[PDB]
């Protein structure tokens, strides 16, 4: 029946809004480490 | 002299590759989640 057919697709954006969640997380900790990298670097280059 | 270039070679292509690598599975991981969002399912309540 539709209700049940919609009612699974609300669940499963329920997960899917989760793992757009976990994912936005990753990126902020990849930005998060590229610049601290870069920043590290470029006092590297100040002591050298 | 050849210590030292096999030493140069060995960093660098060690550090190139390991970034390389993880930039790789950055960008799928992006593409991944960019189809994900573009593939939700749960239009299927539809049929309901």
């Amino acid at each position: 029946d539709p209700e049940k057919v919609l009612e699974q697709a609300v669940i499963d954006m329920q997960e899917d809004l989760v793992q757009l969640r976990q994912a936005v997380a990753r990126t902020i900790a990849e930005e998060k480490r590229t610049e601290q990298r870069l920043n590290q670097d470029t006092q590297e280059a100040k002591k050298w | 002299r050849n210590l030292a270039a096999l030493e140069a070679k060995i960093s660098e292509a060690k550090t190139k590759k390991n970034m390389l690598q993880a930039r790789a599975k950055a960008a799928k991981a992006n593409a991944e989640l960019q189809q994900t969002l573009g593939g939700l399912g749960t239009s299927s309540a539809t049929s309901a």
